[PDB]
């Protein structure tokens, strides 16, 4: 099971920081991803953090997003800075392979 | 295991929506029953939005993960009964509270 | 390690 | 060389046989599935490994 | 629509499948399609291999199997899956030739505890630098699917058979005529064996024994043809010489009284679950009996006993209707 | 069509008798159901004649004992020891019993209050 933090109402021009906590053995040598779901549509893939700490993005935007991966504390950090109305969605976290039980996510709303 | 679904408006010719949210990975094994007051149940939907052979295209269903929705496409005076959402995946078969229709 | 449990996921109707 | 069973395939590259004997191969395969040729049948294609017996 | 999915214990793999019940039409079998979602970190070493295997298990590993191998034509499901997932969803697809058998598991004996004894279909995906470096099972995924058939929509003629036999010393033969009310009976539906008998022989029927006998054979094993009684019924109706009898018995095969039987074929189980009696096997060609598989057929046996014995056997189709 | 039970002092046992023609007791799965006045429908018992298993709601596991006759197409809900909380309308069911558990057939429901 996994749990996530952050999430809440934001206004354009600011920034929001999001993070997750992962139990089990699915974190240490496994890249950790994040996802976003549009209302009524399937989830979109946001960013990544690999085992070595470097990042690779499947995002079609690939602008102003910071990913921090912690190999010790059991957490993964995703950062939002370029807020756009399209960011109005519910954000989730899981592995790139989405191995862990896909649980409750967090919601971000702008404008 | 349990499922949660109270009073709908009886404005004819409208489209209404009722939600019956589960509490587990029920895997869409949900059927919606309906019985007029005093009579035995009559099923309308089973699995995902599969209408019963004896009812028009008026009725409809939906699905989103572990969230279920029944929707009457066009209210006609034929039906103002109570709808019971039931799951059949776990041996303690369970029902929703049920909602009647009264404006 | 033991095996995982077969789950399910959502794709678009279209 | 020897096949013990009945196997038929719907793929164009896969050979089908009824317990064939003496199927041609220079030596064992280089992957998982094997290649074979039959003189009496006269087609060349791949055959699965579990169905080849020695000389 | 929903698509099946399995994860890996390592957290570096995921297998998707549109369905785990692939309908077997008479001429073409549905294709197995899906996409494997894999971690680029171990992908940097080597790509992903996907395996489709079909195995038959008997005895108490003792297993004969066919292993189709694919190492990583796009159907609509494949296109949708890749569109949702993205770059690393490397697709795969197997084609099942029709001659392959369907999913059927036997009845487990109470003295033993096994997963199953019968045909199973499996889909696998792993990562390895070489084809022989299979060291860690923790890096794999094992998903089980089934292939099933449904009853044809064109039933045959009314199954009927009769036997006229003079019992020992007799004047004219006893005429037993048994007629089922159709050929395609769904699972559990009554078999209304219409029975008519007339006689002139001095003999008489003391008991009438009506039963449903399930016939199954193991093509892999030599001289393996198993039949066990199901829903045996023994009525005491009598017809003395020079009479005429007519009755409609409603027999019904079922599982409750036959659960203690050994080798009673049932429908294919995914988990350690419980399923109904096995369905019959369809085929449209003059196919040579494939090495793997279990062919299941049902026949109704009607028997008469006198102070000697006669009986006729009537075949019927026992399958689920097409959904 | 169903002939209920009653005419008994409270706490006294009864035996329901529900009939619904046409179906086969084996191929159909006979389910039983209760609805208290002012309370929603809740499952009570279920018997699968083809399988041979019987399932009860945990509240009435030791009090009820269901039984159906194969050759009569009838269901019975033998309530050995009721109380005052078991006064309700009870519907018997005849559901498709093959990879489906929809109770897509029913009989009449008869009150069990005296």
């Amino acid at each position: 099971q996994l749990q996530e933090s952050g999430g809440g109402l934001v206004q354009a021009g600011g920034s929001l920081r999001l993070s997750c906590v992962v139990s089990g053995f699915f974190f240490d040598t496994v890249t950790m991803a994040w996802y976003r779901r549009a209302p009524g549509k399937h989830r979109e893939l946001v960013a990544s953090a690999t085992a070595g700490g470097t990042t690779t993005y499947a995002d079609s935007v690939k602008d102003r997003f910071t990913i921090s991966r912690d190999n010790a504390k059991n957490t993964v950090y995703l950062q939002m800075n370029s807020l756009k109305p399209e960011d109005t969605a519910v954000y989730y976290c899981n592995t790139f392979v989405r191995s862990l039980s896909w649980g409750q996510g967090t919601q971000v709303t702008v404008s | 295991i349990q499922m949660t679904q109270s009073s709908l408006s009886a404005s004819v010719g409208d489209r209404v929506t009722i939600t019956c949210r589960a509490s587990q990975s029920v895997s869409s094994a949900v059927a919606w029953y309906q019985q007029k007051p005093g009579k035995a149940p009559k099923l309308l939907i089973y699995s995902a939005s599969s209408l019963y052979s004896g009812v028009p295209s008026r009725f409809s269903g939906s699905r989103s993960g572990t969230d279920f929705t029944l929707t009457i496409s066009s209210l006609q005076p034929e039906d103002f009964a109570t709808y019971y959402c039931q799951q059949y995946k776990y041996v303690p078969v369970t029902f929703g509270q049920g909602t009647k229709v009264e404006i | 390690d033991e095996s995982c449990t077969t789950a399910s996921s959502s794709l678009a109707k279209d | 060389f020897v096949a013990l069973y009945d196997y038929e395939s719907c793929t164009e590259t896969d050979l089908s046989f009824k317990k064939g004997e003496r199927l041609q191969i220079v030596n064992n395969t280089e992957g998982d599935w094997w290649l074979a040729h039959s003189l009496t049948t006269g087609q060349t294609g791949y055959i699965p490994s579990n169905y080849v017996a020695p000389s | 629509t929903r698509v099946f999915k399995k994860a890996s214990p390592n957290g570096k793999l995921t297998v998707y499948l549109g369905k785990r019940d692939f309908v077997d039409h008479i001429d073409l079998v549905d294709p197995v399609d899906g996409v494997v979602l894999v971690d680029p970190e171990y992908l940097k070493e080597r790509r992903v291999y996907v395996t489709l295997t079909v195995a038959f298990r008997y005895g108490r590993g003792l297993t004969f199997r066919k292993d189709l191998f694919v190492a990583n034509p796009l159907t609509r499901l494949q296109e949708r899956l890749i569109k949702k997932l993205g770059e690393h969803a490397y697709p795969f697809t197997f084609e099942i030739c029709p001659n392959l058998p369907s999913s059927v598991t036997l009845q487990p004996g109470p003295e033993d505890t096994g997963k199953a004894l019968g045909v199973d279909y499996e889909v696998k995906a792993f990562v390895a630098e070489n084809l022989e470096e299979k060291i860690h099972k923790r890096n794999s995924v094992r998903l089980v699917i089934r292939k099933v058939q449904y009853a044809p929509e064109r039933p045959g003629p009314q199954p009927t058979a009769e036997t006229t036999r003079q019992f020992l010393m007799s004047d004219k033969p006893l005429h037993l005529e048994a007629s089922l009310d159709k050929e395609i009976y769904y699972h559990g539906e009554p078999i209304s064996v219409n029975v008519h008998v007339t006689n002139n022989t001095n003999k008489t029927v003391k008991k009438i024994k009506i039963s449903v006998r399930q016939y199954a054979d193991i093509v892999l094993f030599n001289t393996a043809q198993y039949k066990v009684p199901v829903a045996m019924e023994e009525a005491d109706d009598t017809v003395a010489p020079s009479s005429t009898f007519s009755k409609v018995y409603t027999l019904t095969p079922f599982l409750a009284n036959n659960r203690e039987k050994r080798g009673l074929a049932l429908d294919g189980k995914l988990k350690h679950e419980d399923t109904n009696l096995a369905s019959s096997t369809l085929l449209r060609e003059g196919a040579n009996r494939e090495i793997l598989g279990i062919i299941v057929s049902y026949k109704v046996k009607v028997k008469l006993v006198v102070s000697s014995d006669v009986a006729v056997e009537l075949p019927f189709t026992l399958m689920h209707p097409k959904p | 069509v169903e002939s209920g039970g009653g005419l008994v002092q409270p706490g006294g046992s009864l035996r329901l008798s529900c009939a619904a023609s046409g179906f086969n007791v084996y191929s159909s799965s006979i389910h039983w159901v209760r609805q208290a006045p002012g309370k929603g429908l809740e499952w009570v018992a279920s018997i699968s004649s083809y399988y041979g298993y019987t399932y009860y709601a945990d509240s009435v596991k030791g009090r009820f004992t269901i039984s159906a006759d194969t050759s009569k197409n009838t269901a019975y809900l033998q309530m050995n020891s009721l109380r005052a909380e078991d006064t309700a309308v009870y519907y018997c069911a005849r559901s498709r019993q093959f990879w489906y558990s929809g109770l897509d057939y029913w009989g009449q429901g008869t009150l069990v209050t005296v």
